């Protein structure tokens, strides 16, 4: 845990680095079969 | 005992200075020193953390 600590900090950068991915995915998915699609 | 009461209270009321006092003082401090230095630690950890 301690070691999981530092882990956790550099994990929690990369989480929300992968949100922001997540969100710009969900949008296009969302952008017809495109609206469907998107 | 052989001794009878009609009624029994204890209440948590403390004076000023009271060994009991300092004890709970020891305590509040303990958990603000944990609370302190899991705050400054996130908020070290991470870049202008709210």
């Amino acid at each position: 845990q301690a070691i999981y600590l530092k882990e956790l900090k550099q994990s929690i950068k990369d989480f929300t680095n992968q949100v922001s991915i997540f969100r710009r995915d969900y949008e296009k998915n969302g952008p017809m079969e495109r609206l469907r699609r998107f | 005992d052989q001794m009878i009461v009609h009624f029994s209270m204890d209440g948590d009321y403390i004076w000023k200075e009271s060994n009991e006092y300092k004890t709970q003082e020891e305590i509040r401090d303990t958990k603000k020193a944990l609370i302190k230095e899991a705050m400054r630690k996130q908020e070290s950890e991470e870049p202008g953390a709210n």
